[PDB]
């Protein structure tokens, strides 16, 4: 039982931990089933086996991957909704298998046995055999079916619906093999010493062994040795780390629960705390060096306001952004006083435009502090002033902003009714959101088209058709009947797309100024749009629509037929004006980035936007400075199609940037750079385009590139595609041996999330595609400073200390068994009353270690954010080293020497040692004598190491140290022990027992307490200095601000 | 309220009441000033105790060879060891006359002849009313994987467990009569087989002609030398005396088997067997033989008859007998005191070093921002 009972409680506690983790993560769906229940009784998901009968009613959720054989409706058909699983909406139809379409009853399911030779996990979403005619999904809903004779084929995790969700493992959970293998090495060295020494000491044939002990286990010296070897492998069992992995699993799942339940990372709007979908990676967060971010949904709010617009060459800008704020104020002009009076004048113009808007007819959907196209020039022109036809231009423009869309309307009663305008994109939604901001409020698609209350007085617009935007379009068009009876086409989009589809050579007086207005917009830090209109006729729109439909009715190659036949009306357009869209920088990013870059880690912004907006909004988000002499990598065009131009240009650029210091492409300066992590110099930065990236990521330059991208403090990647985003992560994570974090939202960045070590998904405005593929589903960007800088460095330091102590304690126990073996001729005899040997690694010494690993913290919640630089110690990977492992094992060996030879010198060197005459120093009384001080010194030594002695830890130390006394008092007093029968009263009453109990722990702890104190006084770390500072009360003002 | 926030408590947010254990050269010194105090104190107490008791151990492993058969002579002091403080009285517990002899013995109606050793030692101080008498066995391993599990405690308890259930028990070698007759062994095992069986007499105060009483025997009883909780494990047998036999090397005590007039031992009252059956932990060990509780051992020369049955010199071992008086710590162990004093002394040296340095040599201003590795 000595090994079988541990090896079953291990799987029991592993199952229980999985269960309680599922509990504290999800915080029993119904399926009708029967192979012997004689009835399709209802059962729950925890009753699932393989190949068991099932019944499934209308719209049921399905339990797992199922096969069916029949149902009520003919053809065996079944419908499924799959919007939760597959992005396509259609009700997908399966057929119940053909042979077996007659089973229809409550007990008639049993006799017709059918063999199911199915195939292993076929993750590929459209593959299964043993096609998809039998594949019933799990999250899908089974419909239009009276019942379903469910005979599935799989269950549990063997369904893709759970399988398609890349198990990663921490960096030290992969470098632990060296430590475990060295443990087995020392175990086999001890066992070989035992074998080769017992075989000798057994071949003496004169000593007291020959006369009184009748032979051996197997008569031979060199076979006695072999049996001793294997029995020693059994007896030094405690040096099997079987209990290391079930301890680390517990400490990791409990740290992950501690970050799931954090309220400082609860974003109140989306209503979602930081749900860690990868609990076994919580310490990886403490070693990050590179962060690969995004530039929409991640760094910015992704809620876009309509900032500027220019129509008929008249611009209504009257607004300011933070990019230009930094740009101008960072020099001597417009620095501070103008930095405030500019927004003062802006607010004055806001009030004046509020006045001008309220001079108009009643539009109740207009609310103060919800208008972002502030322009008293706009409203003064639309009211009637300063233009007869420019007023008409503004009216037509403002109506077009209320027609060109497909946005759907949602009204809020109660307070003055403000309408939200929802559509697929936060880009175009701002256009109609500002359309309703100056009147012209829009209602639903009113059965002929949308309803616009022009200057508050209502009117209808018959929308004929819509050609919707796609990433392959960059524009979207709406053909609508103008209220005066005529029809009118609108097409809104970017600059390079509309400008070709213009009537060549008209309104150049207006076009050559709206284009330069667009230049000023885009350089000012926005993403502008433009609108075109065209007067259509009925017959012209008809001769377009006929071909649009005849190519649309075509089922095959439809994607390239409508681009042809829809282009037959889009060649002719004329501009109505140009616009501008801003997206506010998120609230708390300019501090999170300064904090991260202060911790020492490097920040990469794989932005999909333009380059100059990227540089300016990288200055504005504290990512760049004035001392950061940014160096740029750019290969230009006109290089025909020949790579030698491109490759040579990129090469000379990289070579010059690498001659700006030591040398280029040196695989002796790479073989060296692959082994250092020293806090990048704060003076350099890179700005690389999305074109130069493609050529510098060529296989002959990557090395060179890598070296450059290790020297700089920041790297911008302007206008990258979904490909280079993950390609650069892979290049810098596999080129260097480095850790890596990737933040993002939207399906655009799934590859960035997945190809990195840690993948964090902002629950962004775009979608839940970067949440379901992430590790931590962060509310918004500024929670990174909490996660990475608090839970990251904690969870790393904690596991470092836990595994150090878990090796130390196994050593101190098994080596004190070994030391005894020297006195029993290495013939393996238990000194410890075997039940101690089976309870040690379970009760006496497990809980204190798990607790010092799960609830110990070096500085604080807030002193760790006030001083981020502490994180550097986890970047250099300096908490779990190889010197620490060997120092702790030498500590275990020394404490084993003392903790066996003191309670031996006490009792086995006197006649009686019991003070009332009778005999202790039986073989098991000495076992108790050396097992109580050992369980005291192990726990008292993992207090020396813990930093914050909190309530649970001291309580568990006391419980663990009194449990051995309790269970010896309770186990002895029963004849079932029979040699350890009354050792409780016979050992506790002694005086030598208590003298050894008080002098063994001290003699085994002093050589560590002295080192600890002298070091924390003469060779201090940074953590101990920050601790001695948070003891005065320095960062107590930080905690004070935090509690206030 | 369909909220989803995690409950703000003192546990989930990691705020539990704590004590930040930050070392300071006013927490270091007030620890190496408490440990040094407690350990020097306890060490002084324990060394005073260990210097209290007084005892004498005489080695006689070679009495059957180096002792003349006729009369007495001196034991070479490489055998005697003595810890008294009479400081050269007229007894000098290093002059122990000793002799050997061979004498017949009436064991049970068959009168086997044994070989005796007479020892005449001196005890110069009046030892105190609790005086134990241990025997000491060097180089005798009772701790072997096969030797410690080899008994049937369900039989020592007193049972008629017969034949196969004992044949295949952990007592594999010694479980039947090493002869024809199919017989159980009653104390069967390998540890009950090897029981040390020299017999000592009660010391006999020899006549110096000054005290009128020639030889008053100092009756030491072998009753109450085991724990009174061990008698909960043993008991009078239950075999019918026709299906048991003494173990192999018990025969010289029971040469005609277990008869009605040489019956098996009653293990419950046998307290020299319950001292053997609780195994030692080292090769060199002591076990209790005789105890005295109600009288002091007056000074003078005593004499002991030790029948030497356990031949120990055949495996290069040694054996001896020791007369100890007790303290509350145990018997004389000079080592607990010195260990406590060494730990206390090094705590005192480290306390001096810390108070001195961290107060007189470079206090290293607390929490100062010059060792922070980023201010350099
Ligand atoms: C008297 C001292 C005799 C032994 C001197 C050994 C010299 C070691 C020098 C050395 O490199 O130590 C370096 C480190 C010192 O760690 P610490 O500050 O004490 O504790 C930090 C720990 N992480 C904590 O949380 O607190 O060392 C460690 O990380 C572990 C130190 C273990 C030292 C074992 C000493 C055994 C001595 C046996 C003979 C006496
Ligand atoms: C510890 O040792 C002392 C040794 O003195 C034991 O006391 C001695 O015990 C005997 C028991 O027989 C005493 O009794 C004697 O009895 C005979 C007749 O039976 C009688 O003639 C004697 O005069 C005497 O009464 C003897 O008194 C006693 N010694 C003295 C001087 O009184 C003591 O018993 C030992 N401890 C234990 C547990 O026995
Ligand atoms: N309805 C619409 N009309 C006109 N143009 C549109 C449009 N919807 C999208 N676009 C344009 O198409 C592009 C779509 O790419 P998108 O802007 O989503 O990339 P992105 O900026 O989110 C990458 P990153 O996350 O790194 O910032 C936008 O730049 C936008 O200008
Ligand atoms: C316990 O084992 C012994 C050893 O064989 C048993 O057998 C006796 O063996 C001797 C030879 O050494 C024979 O002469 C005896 O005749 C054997 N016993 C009998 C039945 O006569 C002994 O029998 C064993 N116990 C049992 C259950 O048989
Ligand atoms: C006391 O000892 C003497 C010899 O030393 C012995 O004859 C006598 O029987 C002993 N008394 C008891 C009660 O055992
Ligand atoms: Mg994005």
């Amino acid at each position: 039982g000595l090994n079988s009972v541990p090896l079953i409680v291990i799987i029991t506690v592993t199952a229980i931990k999985d269960a309680i983790e599922d509990y504290r993560r999800t915080i029993n769906a119904p399926v009708h089933r029967l192979s012997g229940k004689a009835r399709f009784h209802k059962d729950a998901w925890k009753n699932l086996v393989v190949g068991d009968f099932v019944r499934i009613y209308n719209d049921d959720e399905l339990p797992a991957d199922i096969i069916i054989l029949a149902t009520s409706d003919p053809d065996g058909a079944c419908y499924v909704e799959t919007k939760n699983l597959d992005g396509e909406t259609n009700l997908k139809v399966r057929q119940a298998l053909r042979c077996g379409r007659t089973l229809k009853h409550a007990r008639d399911c049993e006799r017709a046995q059918f063999v199911i030779e199915s195939e292993p996990p076929q993750p590929n979403l459209y593959k299964y055999n043993g096609g998809i005619d039998n594949l019933l999904l799990r999250g899908c809903h089974l419909r239009n079916t009276e019942w379903a004779l469910g005979v599935v084929v799989f269950t549990g995790h063997d369904t893709k619906i759970m399988m398609n969700a890349p198990s990663k493992r921490a960096r030290i959970a992969r470098e632990l093999n060296f430590n475990v293998i060295c443990n087995f090495g020392i175990l086999l060295i001890m066992c070989l010493i035992a074998a080769i020494a017992n075989g000798i000491a057994w071949g003496k044939t004169d000593a007291s062994l020959a006369w009184f002990e009748y032979g051996s286990i197997g008569g031979t010296p060199a076979l006695t040795g072999f049996i001793t070897f294997w029995a020693a492998v059994i007896v030094f069992q405690n040096l099997v780390p079987i209990s290391l992995y079930i301890s680390l699993e517990i400490v990791r799942t409990l740290q992950a629960f501690f970050i799931y339940s954090d309220v400082g990372m609860y974003y109140e709007k989306i209503d979602q705390p930081c749900i860690p979908k990868s609990w076994n990676i919580s310490d990886d967060v403490g070693q990050i060096e590179y962060i690969f971010s995004d530039k929409t949904g991640t760094l910015t709010q992704n809620v876009m306001e309509f900032k500027k617009a220019t129509i008929n060459g008249q611009p209504y800008g009257e607004a300011y952004t933070e990019a230009q704020a930094g740009m101008d104020r960072r020099r001597g002009i417009n620095v501070e006083e103008e930095a405030k009076v500019i927004r003062e004048e802006i607010a004055a113009a806001k009030v004046r435009a509020i006045r001008g808007l309220r001079e108009l007819h009643d539009n109740p959907y207009l609310h103060d502090e919800d208008m972002t196209f502030i322009a008293p020039d706009f409203v003064e022109d639309l009211a009637g002033k300063n233009g007869p036809e420019q007023q008409q231009a503004t009216e037509h423009f403002m109506l077009a902003l209320a027609l060109c869309h497909t946005v759907v309307a949602e009204k809020q009663p109660g307070d003055p009714p403000k309408m939200i305008f929802k559509a697929q994109s936060p880009d175009e939604a701002a256009l109609v959101a500002t359309a309703r901001d100056m009147g012209f409020t829009v209602l639903g698609m009113s059965d002929g088209g949308i309803n616009v209350n022009v200057m508050g007085k209502d009117m209808h617009f018959p929308v004929l058709s819509i050609i919707e935007f796609n990433s392959s379009r960059k524009r979207m068009s709406t053909i609508v009947r103008m209220p005066d009876g005529r029809i009118l086409l609108f097409c809104k989009g970017a600059d390079s797309v509309i400008y070709s589809r213009l009537k060549k050579g008209e309104q150049a007086d207006m076009r050559r100024e709206t284009a330069q207005h667009l230049e000023m917009f885009a350089v000012e830090g926005l993403r502008t749009l433009c609108i075109a209109e065209r007067e259509l006729s009925e017959e012209e729109y008809r001769e377009w629509r006929r071909e649009h439909d005849l190519a649309a009715t075509a089922l095959e190659n439809r994607e390239e037929k409508l681009e042809e036949v829809a282009d037959k009306i889009e060649r002719d357009l004329t501009l109505l004006g140009g616009t501008a869209i801003e997206d506010r920088l998120q609230d708390g990013v300019p501090d999170t980035i300064a904090l991260l870059a202060d911790a020492g880690i490097k920040l990469w912004v794989l932005t999909g936007d333009k380059v100059e907006t990227a540089i300016n909004i990288g200055f504005s988000c504290n990512l760049l400075n004035n001392d950061m002499d940014l160096l740029r990598l750019q290969v230009n065009e006109s290089d025909a199609s020949t790579e030698d131009d491109y490759l040579q240009l990129a090469e000379e650029q990289l070579k010059t940037n690498l001659e700006r210091f030591n040398m280029t492409g040196d695989d002796e300066e790479l073989k060296r750079a692959r082994k250092d992590h020293n806090a990048p110099s704060p003076t350099y930065a890179l700005v690389i385009d999305g074109f130069t990236l493609r050529w510098v990521l060529s296989d002959s330059l990557k090395q060179k590139f890598l070296l450059l991208c290790k020297q700089c403090k920041s790297v911008l990647c302007c206008r990258v595609s979904p490909a280079q985003k993950a390609a650069v992560v892979s290049m810098v994570k596999n080129g260097l041996d480095v850790m890596t974090l990737s933040i993002g939202d939207g399906a655009n960045d799934v590859a960035m999330i997945q190809e990195a070590d840690v993948g964090v998904g902002i629950a962004g405005e775009e979608g839940r595609q970067a949440v379901m593929s992430s590790d931590f589903a962060i509310g918004q960007f500024r929670f990174l400073q909490r996660l990475v800088l608090v839970h990251g460095r904690w969870s790393y330091r904690r596991l470092a200390e836990t595994i150090s102590n878990f090796f130390y304690k196994n050593m101190i126990w098994t080596w004190s068994i070994f030391w005894y073996q020297c006195y029993c001729n290495f013939d393996i005899a238990y000194i410890f009353e075997y039940t101690y040997i089976l309870m040690f690694n379970l009760f006496f010494t497990s809980v204190p270690v798990i607790l010092m690993g799960v609830l110990d913290q070096d500085v604080s919640d807030t002193v760790s954010l006030a001083v981020p630089q502490l994180y550097r110690r986890g970047i250099e990977r300096k908490e779990w080293t190889q010197t620490k492992f060997w120092l702790y094992m030498i500590d275990g060996v020394y404490q084993s020497v003392m903790s066996f030879f003191i309670p031996f010198i006490f009792v086995v060197l006197t006649p009686t040692a019991a003070g009332n005459g009778l005999d202790v120093s039986e073989r098991t009384r000495l076992g108790a004598y050396i097992a109580h001080p050992a369980v005291i010194t192990i726990n008292g030594y993992i207090l020396i190491n813990t930093y914050r002695w909190d309530w649970l830890m001291l309580l568990s130390i006391v419980l663990s140290d009194v449990f051995i006394f309790f269970w010896t008092g309770v186990y002895t007093a029963t004849t079932y022990s029979a040699g350890f029968y009354q050792a409780a009263p016979q050992v506790y009453q002694e005086l030598t027992f208590w003298m050894c109990l008080i002098v063994t722990p001290a003699l085994c702890l002093l050589p560590r307490l002295v080192v600890k104190c002298i070091q924390k006084q003469r060779f201090p770390y940074d953590v101990d200095i920050i601790r001695e500072q948070a003891n005065r009360g320095d960062f107590a003002a930080a905690d004070a601000a935090a509690v206030a | 309220a369909p909220k989803n926030r995690p409950p703000n408590t003192a546990f989930r947010q990691q705020r539990m009441r704590a004590w930040q254990c930050v070392l300071t050269p006013k927490l270091i010194v007030t620890v190496f000033s408490i440990l040094a105090a407690i350990y020097l104190g306890f060490g002084a107490w324990l060394t005073y105790l260990a210097h209290t008791v007084r005892d004498l151990k005489i080695d006689y492993t070679d009495c059957l060879t180096s002792a003349p058969k006729d009369d007495f002579e001196t034991i070479p002091q490489n055998h005697i060891t003595a810890h008294f403080s009479a400081k050269d009285s007229t007894f000098d517990p290093y002059k122990a006359q000793w002799k050997t002899t061979e004498r017949e013995v009436q064991v049970a109606n068959y009168t086997d002849n044994r070989q005796f050793c007479i020892v005449r030692f001196n005890i110069p101080e009046d030892l105190q009313p609790t005086i134990s008498f241990f025997y000491y066995l060097e180089n005798f391993y009772q701790n072997h994987r096969r030797y410690v599990n080899s008994f049937n405690a369900k039989q020592l308890l007193g049972d008629a467990v017969d034949g196969k259930t004992i044949n295949d028990s952990t007592c594999d070698p010694i479980t039947h009569d090493p002869k024809g007759t199919g017989k159980i062994v009653y104390p069967c095992g390998l540890v009950a087989n090897s029981i040390f069986n020299d017999t000592f007499s009660s010391p006999l105060a020899l006549a110096v002609r000054n005290s009128s009483d020639s030889s008053r025997p100092y009756n030491m009883t072998t009753k109450g030398i085991a724990w009174p909780g061990l008698k909960d494990l043993y008991g009078k047998t239950s075999y019918s005396l026709d299906q048991i036999v003494p173990p192999p090397n018990w025969e010289r005590r029971y040469k005609y088997g277990y008869q009605e007039n040489n019956p098996p031992p009653d293990l419950k009252t046998d307290e020299l067997f319950q001292n053997w059956m609780m195994l030692a932990a080292a090769p060199n060990f002591y076990k209790l033989y005789q105890k005295n509780d109600t009288h002091p051992m007056l000074a003078g020369q005593y004499e002991i008859e030790i029948e030497s049955n356990f031949d120990v010199t055949v495996y290069k071992g040694r054996k001896a007998f020791v007369i100890t008086t007790l303290s509350t710590m145990g018997s004389r162990n000079i080592w607990p005191g010195i260990i406590f004093l060494i730990v206390g002394g090094i705590c005192l040296v480290l306390d001096i070093y810390f108070i001195l340095s961290f107060f007189i040599w470079r206090p290293r201003k607390l929490g100062d921002p010059s060792y922070l590795s980023w201010n350099q």
